[PDB]
């Protein structure tokens, strides 16, 4: 491909929020070729060198009292501000999930079968998926693909249950998410 | 103590000509600026400059102006073709940090005056007026009055010199000069200044008093076809010795 | 994009407190600058305000900030004549460009202790026939008005500080091309005090 | 209860490529188009509820460009060690015939942030409906990227996602077909 | 309401 050597500079400003704007921590990070050289931590109060390369920068930036006092106040002027700007559409974002229950392969009764519960297009990522046989919860034989971030402010997950279905059985998938007041239920009859 | 310097103090140019405004921003500064203030108008932004590139510019800029960073000292603003409206105080500024969170250090300014024809330019006529004898007896003080008359445009820097050295104590000059013909638009100006000293100081005949007036006019390259003397950038003075009586 | 300051000009007596407003955008605030611009000198930064509600002090000059309402108040406690300058405020957004206000031109009227008003005649250093009239030592309350005639020239009152002997004087100069002009009828156009001394 | 907002920036040489973006818990809030000098909101809804001055980003990129030159010289021209991506192809929702869906290509755990991504319907490159995210940040300072392809599922049609990166000798090709 | 940029500073030379 392109044999030419590359030189990368990455800058990151992390705004860590604990119970809203109650506790805020700013993390100014300088990264050269994937290696973090120097950082500013609001908890520390001044620039500190991570690696040897960042040592002249931590020294110079700590000498500038303006920039230093500017950065200490940034937890309020920048972090706390930007939180309030987004809060209504970012923190308070609620998108209801589309729940669907289907068997992996059409299998006859009394034979081994895997049931799939698909929870898709929801925000935030915090979701509770529970399987029920006939009113009572089935904790054993459950397999989850994990939480998948779609990149378009939506999430998706697939939760499976190992079953040996019988005549009377009516399996149901229970989904708990902040978008809904009462848990979402989609049932599958054997 | 470091300062943003600008040369010259005042400048005269004929309409349509190209003007290069020179500035020496503080050596270690990362951001350089150009601002301008038209008489009875706000100080308006023109251009900001960082790492050999324009950061921010005005809508008016690019069509009418350009900037160059030649040496590691000078920074210049260029006016393509001067308009009558381009007559303003030109400020060169610079800030230390690249984050812009710091103050901007302003230059002294360059008063640019754009005229249709340079034929209206006139140097001042300086005259020193000796203190009154009535003042010497009554107040026990002596006021010397300087007078710079018949000058156009308002490109005058008055200064008082006592015993060959510049003085500031007991010195006051008019902030704005008066028009000699208030009806005319291109009217010549008149400016007055005062210098108050002790009666015994003026009474000492050894003491020398001179009023210096620096005028900013034409240069030797500018074409002059009129009968009268060329109104070039010159120093016109008037002096008076101490009078014992 | 738009910054306003009121008034454009302000006159205040020596020792009296003075305040002036600065109105700037209520959104996208980064910094608010205050500059002291003296005649013939370069505008010098007084304050660079970045935190809302944070008060700053630089001698007798105090500054407050309200980013939410879009206003800033500058206060000069017991104003001195040296404070006579144009005070400009500038709004800085995300960039580095400053959006300036109109600026409040502050003129500090001096306290004239023991005023001795008088009109004196000055002779030119080179000519005897050429002269000048000087209205001086009048208190700050007296104002000097312009001449009615186009041949007579009268300058506005100018404050001179004799730094040495600690003395402040108000003065006005008058001259005319037409010889039918004298000291007694020079400053008659203005409200001259009753104690004004005239020689011979 | 615990949220993180990240202002992630980068500048890369000799490519002369720079990107500025805001990240709320892994999702891009917005980014700045360097060429157009405009703010680009991830979801059009954001532009109705918030604003951003693009100059703040342009000023930061200028500094990043200068800082990169300083660090390049300081490291005695030490180049970046190439880290190859981990490509994964999935769908927006469960696949269902003749029902409009979206194919998602997730390029993850890579550096430098330079990638050539091609969606391939039946071996031929496709451009209709295709959308993409900018280079998203990672805690390990690597990059995340998403490529989208709106489509209608068919048994006849087959999709692929060719991904070129200097970290890998031969381009990663992740296949997708109905079953 | 505007999102704010935490302004980057130049490294030591
Ligand atoms: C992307 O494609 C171009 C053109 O074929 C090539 O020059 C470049 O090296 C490729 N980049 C990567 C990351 O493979």
């Amino acid at each position: 491909g392109d044999t030419r050597p590359r030189f990368l500079w990455q800058l990151k400003f992390e705004c860590h929020f604990f119970n809203g704007t109650e506790r805020v921590r700013l993390l100014e990070r300088c990264i050269y070729n994937q290696e973090e050289s120097v950082r500013f931590d609001s908890d520390v109060g001044e620039y500190r060198a991570v690696t040897e390369l960042g040592r002249p920068d931590a020294e110079y930036w700590n000498s500038q009292k303006d920039l230093l006092e500017q950065r200490r106040a940034a937890v309020d002027t920048y972090c706390r501000h930007n939180y309030g700007v987004g809060e209504s559409f970012t923190v308070q974002r609620r998108v209801e999930p589309k729940v669907t229950v289907y068997p992996s392969k059409t299998q006859p009764l009394q034979h081994h079968n895997l049931l799939v519960c698909s929870v898709s297009g929801f925000y935030p990522g915090s979701i509770e998926v529970r399987w029920f046989r006939n009113g009572q919860e089935e904790k054993a034989g459950v397999v989850s693909t994990g939480l998948i971030q779609n990149g378009d402010w939506t999430f998706q997950t697939l939760v499976m249950l190992e079953t040996v279905p019988r005549s009377g059985e009516v399996y149901t998938c229970q989904v708990e998410h902040p978008s809904v007041t009462s848990p979402l239920t989609v049932e599958w009859r054997a | 103590e470091p300062e943003v310097t600008q040369t010259p103090s005042h400048q005269v140019t004929q309409m349509g000509q190209e003007v290069i405004l020179r500035c020496v921003p503080i050596s270690n500064h990362l951001y350089f600026y150009w601002y301008r203030q038209i008489l009875g108008q706000k100080v308006e932004f023109l251009v900001s400059f960082y790492n050999n590139e324009i950061s921010e510019k005005s809508e008016i800029f690019d069509d009418q102006f350009s900037v160059e960073r030649p040496d590691g000292s000078n920074f210049t603003l260029k006016i393509r073709s001067t308009k009558l409206e381009d007559s303003a105080m030109y400020f060169c500024a610079s800030s230390r940090l690249a984050g812009g969170m710091d103050e901007q250090f302003f230059g002294p300014g360059t008063r640019l005056t754009v005229l249709e024809d340079l034929k209206n330019v006139f140097p001042p006529e300086v005259a020193v007026f000796e203190p009154s004898e009535a003042e010497i007896s009554h107040t026990q003080k002596a006021t010397l009055v300087c007078l710079a008359t018949g000058f156009y445009p308002d490109h005058v820097e008055l200064s008082w010199w006592v015993n060959g050295k510049e003085v500031h104590s007991g010195v006051c000059t008019d902030p704005q000069p008066l028009k000699e013909q208030p009806a005319l638009n291109d009217s010549r100006y008149a400016l007055s200044s005062r210098l108050r000293v002790s009666a015994t100081f003026w009474q000492n005949p050894r003491n020398h008093f001179r009023c210096q007036v620096q005028f900013y006019g034409l240069s030797e390259n500018d074409e002059w076809t009129q009968d009268r003397a060329k109104p070039v950038t010159q120093i016109v003075s008037a002096e008076a010795w101490g009078r014992a009586d | 994009l738009n910054v306003e300051q009121s008034p454009q000009s302000l006159h205040v007596q020596e020792g009296d407190s003075t305040n002036f407003t600065c109105s700037f955008p209520s959104s996208n605030f980064y910094a608010l600058h205050w500059y002291r611009w003296e005649t013939a000198k370069s505008p010098e930064a007084l304050f660079v305000m970045t935190l809302n509600g944070d008060e700053k002090k630089k001698g007798r000059i105090s500054a407050t900030l309200n980013t939410k309402e879009g206003y800033s108040y500058l206060y000069i406690k017991g104003s001195q004549p040296e404070d006579s300058a144009t005070y400009l405020c500038a709004f800085k957004a995300a960039g580095n460009k400053l959006t300036f206000g109109g600026g409040t031109r502050v003129l500090v009227k001096p306290n004239i202790q023991n005023p001795d008003p008088a009109v004196y005649q000055l002779r030119d250093s080179k000519s005897s026939d050429k002269s000048v009239c000087l209205f001086t030592d009048f208190d700050s309350q007296t104002n000097v008005s312009q001449s009615k005639d186009s041949d007579v020239y009268i300058t506005d009152k100018c404050v001179l500080d004799m730094r040495s002997m600690d003395f402040k004087s108000n003065s006005a100069v008058a001259w005319s091309n037409k010889s039918d002009f004298a000291c007694a009828n020079a400053f008659n156009n203005s409200i001259i005090p009753e104690d004004t001394f005239f020689p011979s | 209860e615990e949220h993180v907002i990240i202002q992630a920036e980068f500048y890369l040489n000799p490519d002369q490529s720079g990107e500025f973006m805001f990240d709320f818990d892994g999702d891009e809030i917005f980014h700045v188009d360097m060429a157009k000098k405009e703010t680009v909101w991830r979801l059009e809804e954001f532009g109705r509820f918030a604003s951003f001055e693009a100059q703040g980003a342009l000023a930061n990129i200028a500094v990043d460009k200068a800082n990169l030159e300083i660090m390049t010289k300081r490291s005695n021209y030490t180049p970046i060690t190439n880290v190859p991506p981990e490509v994964t192809v999935l769908t927006n929702s469960p696949v269902e015939l003749r029902e409009p869906n979206v194919l998602i290509c997730f390029i993850d755990k890579f550096t430098p942030p330079v990638v050539n991504v091609t969606w391939l319907r039946n071996g031929k490159p496709v451009t209709t409906g295709v959308s993409e995210t900018v280079f998203l940040p990672r805690e390990d300072h690597l990059f995340r990227k998403f490529h989208y392809l709106p489509f209608l599922p068919s048994t006849e049609d087959v999709y692929d996602c060719r991904v070129e990166h200097w970290g890998l000798d031969e381009p990663l090709l992740k296949h997708w077909e109905f079953d | 309401r505007f999102y704010k940029t935490l302004r980057a500073e130049q490294a030591s030379q």
